[PDB]
């Protein structure tokens, strides 16, 4: 059950696609307040 | 004492879960929370001995259900028999204890942390 | 002006169309002073000034990009 | 029965950010709506 | 009469702040509502740290 198959080498990817999801919802947090009728405007 | 291997957090995780539908209200998803959060140590345990963690965790609530025996856990050893008894692994359960004691408690402070002032080294 | 929409009807109404009188410090009636102003005014101030506290409360997130 | 089955049900629990949403700007409570939308979404078919 | 510069006597030494016009006490309302700020979240029991 152990030490047969394979094992998961080059996790970095693992990360990288951790690090991709934090960042793209942390952009999808500042857009949320603005849904629906009680959004407001957003100045840039 | 206490038998180890992950058999501890998954017989205390169906308890917490069996009560959150009787208690419904808001806390209901509180229960919930602090169920899945008692499962990642068998599934963590799962992902270095390079298993599945959904049908070990499956498994492992499956037999929990169907008969009352929480000796079932996770073997990272791959000898077989999933019962810790024939296994021989123990723990002591005043260092199982702490462990809930010292997250719970630790969490409790955390989310009540508003704002953070951290000055210039 | 409290008294004014209470004055009801019966000119004896008065109690209205009166202000401040800064040098005398007395309330007198402004159509003796010879103070008047445009009806439209007040119409087109009272709309303009709004408009601009409209956009402003309404501003959640101010964001400032850098000059490059 | 299958892992793909799994996935289907944070697929149903990610598209509750809309009403959530909708209830966190108004200032209302969000499982307070949600579980009044959950038992009036069951029997009705649509609408609610 | 020492010197063409002839300076001005200045009645406060140098770096010393200036006050009264408009906003000097509104100057020390603003500084406790902003410090009021912080200690408000913090009130009840279901309050923050
Ligand atoms: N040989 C084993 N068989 C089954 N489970 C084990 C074994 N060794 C350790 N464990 C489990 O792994 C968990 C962590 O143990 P370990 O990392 O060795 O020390 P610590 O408990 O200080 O982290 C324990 O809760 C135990 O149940």
């Amino acid at each position: 059950v152990p030490s047969n198959a394979t094992f998961k080498n080059k996790e970095k990817p693992q990360e990288v696609r951790k690090a991709n999801i934090i960042a793209a919802r942390s952009v999808a947090d500042a857009i949320r307040t603005s849904l629906g009728p009680k959004g407001m405007d957003k100045m840039i | 004492v206490v038998y180890g291997g992950g058999a501890a957090e998954v017989t205390m995780s169906l308890a917490v879960s069996e009560e959150a539908d009787k208690q419904r209200g808001i806390d209901q998803y509180a229960f919930r929370g602090f169920a899945q959060a008692l499962d990642t140590i068998p599934m963590t345990l799962a992902e270095n001995s390079g298993l599945d963690p959904i049908g070990t965790l499956s498994t492992l609530k499956s037999k929990q259900l169907k008969e009352k025996i929480s000796n079932i856990g996770v073997d990272c050893l791959g000898y077989g028999s999933n019962d810790m008894k024939e296994l021989f692994v123990v723990d002591p359960f005043i260092g199982k204890k702490q462990q809930i004691l010292l997250a719970t408690q630790l969490c409790r402070m955390i989310l009540k942390i508003d704002n953070v002032i951290i000055s210039g080294k | 002006h409290a008294a004014s929409q209470m004055a009801k009807p019966e000119k004896r109404r008065s109690y209205r169309n009166y202000g401040l009188d800064l040098i005398r410090g007395k309330i007198v009636d402004e159509i003796h002073a010879g103070v008047l102003e445009p009806t439209i005014s007040k119409v087109k101030s009272l709309k303009s000034a709004l408009e601009a506290c409209v956009a402003i409360l309404r501003i959640d997130t101010m964001i400032t990009v850098d000059p490059e | 029965e299958g892992v793909q089955a799994f996935i289907w049900q944070e697929f149903a629990s990610a598209l509750e950010v809309i009403p959530t949403t909708l209830a966190e700007n108004a200032g209302l409570n969000s499982i307070k709506v949600v579980t009044e939308l959950r038992s009036k979404h069951e029997n009705g078919e649509l609408n609610d | 009469n020492f010197g063409s510069q002839t300076p001005t006597i200045v009645v406060l030494k140098e770096g010393t702040d200036a006050s009264q016009g408009k906003g000097q006490i509104i100057s020390n309302i603003n500084a406790c509502v902003a410090v009021q700020e912080a200690l408000k979240p913090t009130l009840g029991p279901l309050g923050s740290d």
